[PDB]
């Protein structure tokens, strides 16, 4: 039953990202542990990150991103439309086509 | 030990765990974010402590209730709370291993 273990894996990733969002305001290092555990789970079980989570951590430092607290989010659309996200903890900039 | 920021803030954990956890599958699932009570332990001061599991290492669960407790797995018996409020009872021995390493068996 590979199907069960892939199911469990996703539920674990989902749990840990949900907890990182809940704790990040108060203990950013705990949130960072949750994010990194989730990624280690993801590559051990060879599953995908739920779409709602995949832009919510810094790909450089693994901080969980709270827009307005430890992250700057802008919509930039005058030329090539994109979302620009800056991790205020390491300064890494992530851009996604809009 | 960045656990102290959670004291007084455990309400943040309510509704956060997203798995359906059973007595069969708890061995493979996320223990972090589950409410737990310790029903038995070799160390007298651990019996009766309740809180959320906030971290896990190979033979230890970090629990936040009224204070932070580091409780070892192998000498303890745990009553975890699933999402419907039913209880899962299991010897900590069965949970020994790093959280990532527990995925297989
Ligand atoms: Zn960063």
């Amino acid at each position: 039953e590979k199907k069960e273990k892939k199911k469990i894996a996703i539920e674990r990733i989902d749990t840990l990202f949900t907890l990182a969002e809940r704790v990040a305001r108060y203990s950013p290092d705990l949130a960072k542990r949750y994010v990194e555990l989730a990624l280690e789970i993801q590559k051990k079980a060879k599953v995908k990150i739920p779409r709602k989570w995949k832009r919510r951590y810094c790909k450089r430092c693994h901080t969980f991103l709270i827009p307005g607290v430890n992250a700057r989010v802008r919509l930039r659309t005058k030329r090539m439309p994109h979302v620009v996200i800056t991790c205020l903890e390491c300064g890494y900039i992530m851009r996604y086509p809009y | 030990g960045s656990y102290q920021e959670i004291i007084g803030r455990t309400w943040i954990f309510r509704g956060a765990h997203r798995g359906r956890v059973t007595r069969r599958n708890i061995i493979w699932h996320e223990l972090i974010g589950l409410r737990v009570r310790i029903v038995g332990s070799t160390h007298p001061a651990f019996v009766g402590i309740e809180g959320y599991v906030i971290d896990e290492t190979r033979n230890m669960l970090v629990i936040a209730g009224d204070r932070i407790w580091k409780v070892p797995k192998d000498v303890s018996i745990f009553e975890f709370e699933a999402d419907d409020g039913t209880k899962i009872k299991i010897p900590g021995e069965r949970l020994v291993g790093r959280p990532e390493m527990r995925l297989k068996k």
